[PDB]
């Protein structure tokens, strides 16, 4: 597993180290969303900064299925429960959680094990998939995780109201890779030295 | 051996290919096979229909 | 076994015919009941009736071998599928691979409609006078997904994972081997629907038949060096077509060709499939 | 004795005294996706009561000028029913089809249809007349729904194919003076295990009368002609929430 | 070691770290029904993975004067999914439940909630206040559907009959010093095997703040409370055309 | 914060099927992924 960059904001280009972690905070209302990205990983977006998004760059085709680990990181006295939910492809995201409650969803309870884990499991119709785009080749699209309170956020006095959550991004057993290319990330237009 | 990559391994044809190299989809054509099933094309039809008989009877 | 509703066929298999079918003798035949010539054709099935149920027969042993019909000896065979010129005046062309271009070849893939193949590629290459110039030369074959090379000096050009032939002008034609590279199981020259969801309108009709499962990238060449070259360049480009295997057949097109991603056709002269004559009982 | 049938699946039950026989198409009967060839991890789901019956679509009116009709498969089913509900909170479908249609006249009319099944059918223009425009057919012609379109240019079959070679499909006659239905059993058949049903029509199936309606003047000259299908082995995975199209 | 549980069916599932045992109400798996039982003919229909799955309904917000919340069985799964269809296109259902409902505080907020089953809830009125109306209550309170309603008079249950006895019926606590969750397995429980969807309420799902929430001021003040259930042996029975009510 | 990667397969989180697959591994080895010529040097003579 490495960190998943979820926060990649335009506003966080010249402060990068805050990318890593985005936030949740004590909500009035309930059923919000927190964050919301596509499951690709080939696909530029939150999945280009993971080892696994680097390494399918240099292939085309994949299978399998993927894991997402998150990591609460906030005091001892906080609690709270969340909704994380993936939905395959078909609609857009969700407005609200009642309906996005319909696919593959897990539910979270902050305690002593501060870390769970969605299982993205392999739902689709050719046997592998090449890199989504714009296009034509969003033929090839996984579906999009959102994730939603389930209760508030709540805390006691003396302890801060904001806390941070950190995602984790590997692969199951069963992934597979094939017809090695090039990828895009890197260039070269200046020779080097 | 070779590992053994082609586009036809399940139902395949005759054993006389001949190839130099470690992939199998380089090796070449050789000659093919004699089979052939005619009567799922010429005759889809669930209840038998016999020569000698009417058919429509 | 509380619930007793929960506890709870091939038509014809293949055979070898090496040969075509000998011919069996037979006589006159006189009887009532037993009638071979009389079918319905309105079932769908083809009729079975032979030469000696209906005329008197002698017995013929025939040797006729079957092996010029075989779907691989059908195929094999290299065809023209590109015309590639460098007057494209940068030195470089990147031409985006679709097999539909030359009605020759488009016509024998579409009488199936899903096949399943390993190419093999041969790039003949000269002047567009057919003349002679010693000259090097550069292939690459960019995958979908991959940058693709905007100049004649680029970045792209290193080829460090990117298969790639360099080869001259004055030498034997390249040849390569191409494996089966489909997401799905088998290529397809037909797909009745549109890739993507949403909302389907007038500015996105021209998604009606285009599978991704087809599209495989485009394909470079370049002259080597990093100057002008002075001469025209044009290629040609052959595949043979290689351990075949064909499903679910088709009628064959009888109206000539327009474009290479849509079956569309010319609406005023509609050809006639077979030639006029002029009356019905004099041929 | 093998002129009357009885076809009964679900809660409905279809009979014929005057019946050609079944066709099964490329002789296979549809079946279950074995584990060999699956794909898809999550566990199907098979409601294989409230979807495999019998669905009786709209009924057309045979003239004495009369061209063809069409109609895609299986975009005639995806509003009705359960099965037009599990099409809708599905991402992937899986099923056979068997297709029954009935034509009855009397036994002083005249003439012939051709049924057949079609898989494939891509549809095409006439490209602007002259033949320079790159045009294309709307949503409405190439996913028609229950209803059904009529064919403009029959002898080409609106694909640039003739018709004197369709009987290579599995296919099958109804002539007026001998029977008065035909049927057809299809099979699943695509380069993959499953598929959307919203984005991908499977087949096509057409009726083209070849010999035209006759008759003389006084007569019934109301012929109509009414189609019936039924989903035979259908599965679904995917769920997710409804959407339409 | 059993203060952590895990409950997973369909593509769902429900973690909690700080929970209580798990509750069968009267010690019974849900089941389907045997053929001992049976009274319908017709072969019944079991979607079994697109109808056994958590669903989640709305959230209430739970402040320091609250009377109490209901909800009727199954009403509030009547427009949602597709079991939302399923019941609409059938004439007899027969399922069991599962209810998981999740409130959590953090370590200096007090409060405790009485959690209950309770079947055949049969609601009354206040009769005219002075006893001499024979009112009926609305059809907006008697099936509220995927909101659910408040209480007025909680001391009798708007029925009658006193809270001070109703942990005779299968019930949990959620003491917000020990737990945060609550969950209650409940059979089928009706004189007939099968019944209407849209006529007939099995059971009501009641919860009742008897120790009201407090804590000091600076604190969270948004204390929300969410309900999840899912079916478990769904059959279904009867198909005809769709009627919601 | 063990610092060990996850081991929940697909199984114990959502009921699956019984799938066979057949994918190969090998284009995911080290050396059909370096066995490739690349460019190292432009060397001219003026
Ligand atoms: C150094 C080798 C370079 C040559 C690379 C060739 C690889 C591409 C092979 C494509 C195989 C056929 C795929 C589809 C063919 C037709 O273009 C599409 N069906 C268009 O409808």
């Amino acid at each position: 597993e490495t960190i998943l960059e979820v926060n990649n904001l335009k506003t966080n280009e010249t402060t990068p180290m805050q990318r890593l972690c985005f936030p949740v905070s004590v909500q009035s209302k309930t059923g919000e969303l927190c964050a919301a990205f596509r499951a690709d990983p080939g696909r530029d977006g939150p999945w280009q900064s993971t080892i696994l998004g680097q390494l399918c760059r240099y292939y085309t085709q994949w299978s399998g299925s993927l894991e997402v680990t998150f990591m609460f990181a906030g005091s001892f006295m906080a609690t709270g429960k969340m909704l994380i939910a993936y939905t395959p492809p078909g609609g857009n995201v969700p407005a609200d959680r009642i309906t996005a409650m319909l696919g593959t969803h897990v539910i979270w309870d902050f305690g002593l094990q501060s870390s769970v884990t969605l299982v993205v499991p392999w739902i689709s119709n050719t046997h592998y998939r090449a890199h989504a785009r714009a296009g034509y080749f969003d033929y090839y699209t996984t579906g999009i995780i959102t994730i939603w309170y389930q209760t508030n956020y709540v805390v006691p006095i003396g302890a801060p109201t904001t806390a941070y959550i950190v995602a984790l991004a590997a692969a199951q057993d069963n992934f597979t890779m094939k017809l090695c290319k090039d990828t895009e990330d890197i260039e070269q237009t200046a020779n080097i030295q | 051996h070779e590992n053994s990559n082609s586009a036809s391994e399940g139902s395949t044809i005759n054993y006389t290919t001949i190839n130099y190299y470690k992939d199998a989809y380089a090796a070449s054509a050789g000659r093919q096979d004699m089979s052939q099933d005619p009567k799922k094309f010429t005759d889809p039809v669930m209840d038998v229909i016999h020569e000698m008989a009417p058919p429509l009877k | 076994d509380p619930i007793a509703d929960m506890i709870d066929r091939s038509l014809t298999a293949l055979q070898v015919l090496p040969t075509a079918a000998n011919t069996e003798a037979s006589s006159h035949r006189l009887g009532t009941g037993v009638v071979p010539a009389l079918q319905a054709a309105e079932t769908g099935a083809s009729s079975n009736a032979s030469d000696k149920n209906l005329i008197e027969t002698r017995c013929v042993l025939n040797h006729h071998s079957t092996q010029e019909t075989a779907i691989g000896n059908f195929f094999s065979r290299a065809g023209l599928v590109s015309i590639i010129t460098m007057p494209n005046t940068d030195g470089y062309v990147n031409w985006d691979i679709d097999l539909m271009g030359y009605a020759q070849l488009r016509r024998k893939c579409e009488l199936f409609t899903y096949m399943r193949f390993d190419a093999e590629f041969t790039f003949v290459v000269a002047k567009p006078n057919g003349v002679l110039v010693p000259q090097l030369l550069q292939y690459m074959y960019v995958p979908p997904g991959a940058p693709k090379p905007t100049s004649r000096d680029s970045f792209a050009w290193q080829t460090a994972t990117n298969p790639s032939v360099f080869v001259k002008m004055t030498d034997p034609p390249a040849q390569v081997s191409v494996p089966f590279m489909s997401p799905a199981s088998a290529y397809q020259w037909f797909y009745d629907g549109y890739p993507t969801f949403g909302e389907h309108l007038q500015a996105n009709d021209l998604d009606y038949g285009q599978c991704p499962n087809n599209m495989m990238g485009t394909f470079s060449i370049r002259t080597v060096g990093t100057e002008k070259s002075p001469h025209s360049i044009t290629l040609r480009v052959y595949m043979r077509i290689k351990h075949v295997r064909a499903w679910i057949p088709r009628p064959l097109r009888n109206q000539p060709y327009l474009f290479k991603t849509n079956p569309n056709y010319k609406g005023n002269d509609i050809k006639c499939t077979s030639t006029s004559r002029d009356k019905i009982t004099t041929l | 004795s093998d002129r009357v049938a009885q076809l009964t699946i679900g809660n409905s039950t279809i009979t014929t005294q005057e019946a050609a026989n079944i066709v099964i198409a490329y002789g296979e009967w549809p079946e279950y996706c074995p584990d060999t060839d699956a794909t898809a991890v999550d566990k199907p789901t098979r409601p294989d009561v409230s979807v495999n019956r019998f669905f009786t679509l709209d009924t057309k009116s045979w003239a004495k000028d009369s061209k063809g009709w069409y109609w895609k498969f299986p975009d005639v089913l995806t509003e009705v029913g359960v099965f037009g509900q599990n099409a809708q909170f599905h991402y992937l479908y899986r099923s056979g089809f068997c297709v029954h249609v009935q034509c009855n006249a009397s036994k002083f009319h005249q003439g012939a249809l051709l049924v057949a099944v079609l898989p494939e059918y891509v549809l095409g223009t006439i490209a602007g007349g002259t033949g320079n425009e790159n045009s294309h057919p709307p949503y409405a012609t190439t996913q028609p729904g229950q209803v059904g379109a009529v064919l403009t240019h029959p002898y080409v079959l609106d694909a640039g194919i003739p018709l004197s070679q369709l009987t290579v499909c599995p296919h099958q006659w109804i002539n007026l003076r001998t029977n008065n239905c035909a049927t057809i059993i299809v099979p699943y058949m695509n380069t993959v295990p499953f598929d959307s049903a919203l984005n991908h029509c499977n087949f096509g199936l057409l009726v083209i009368p070849v010999v035209p309606l006759d008759f003389n003047a006084g007569a019934t000259s109301e012929i109509p002609i009414t189609v019936t299908i039924a989903p035979m082995c259908a599965e679904f995975a995917g769920l997710r929430q409804a959407v339409k199209q």
